């Protein structure tokens, strides 16, 4: 009169999550030098009185 | 197996077809790098006769 059933279920226990991102990190250095040469000329006159 | 004379055996992928090595996000990376230690089980094998 009765059955052979089987009759299953599951259950949670935890939970884990992971992100996710793109971290970046960057360093530099840096050396520069310049050099200058010039040359000006100029002119003037004047009356007073 | 293998036999007594041979090195261990390697497991590094998790799909039917060989890819995808097994990833950790960044916590389980950070409290396997402070010195602790994964453990391993064995739920259930399959097998011919």
């Amino acid at each position: 009169l009765v059955a052979a059933y089987p009759i299953v279920g599951v259950g949670m226990e935890k939970l884990i999550i992971s992100t996710n991102e793109h971290a970046s990190t960057d360093q530099g250095k840096t050396v520069s030098r310049a050099t200058t040469n010039s040359k000006t000329e100029s002119n003037t006159a004047g009356v007073s009185v | 197996y293998p036999k007594k004379g041979l090195s261990p055996l390697a497991l590094n992928t998790m799909d039917q077809f060989s890819s995808r090595l097994i990833p950790i996000n960044y916590d389980q990376l950070k409290k396997l790098d402070a010195g602790k230690q994964i453990k391993l089980e064995t739920t259930q094998v399959s097998g011919n006769f």
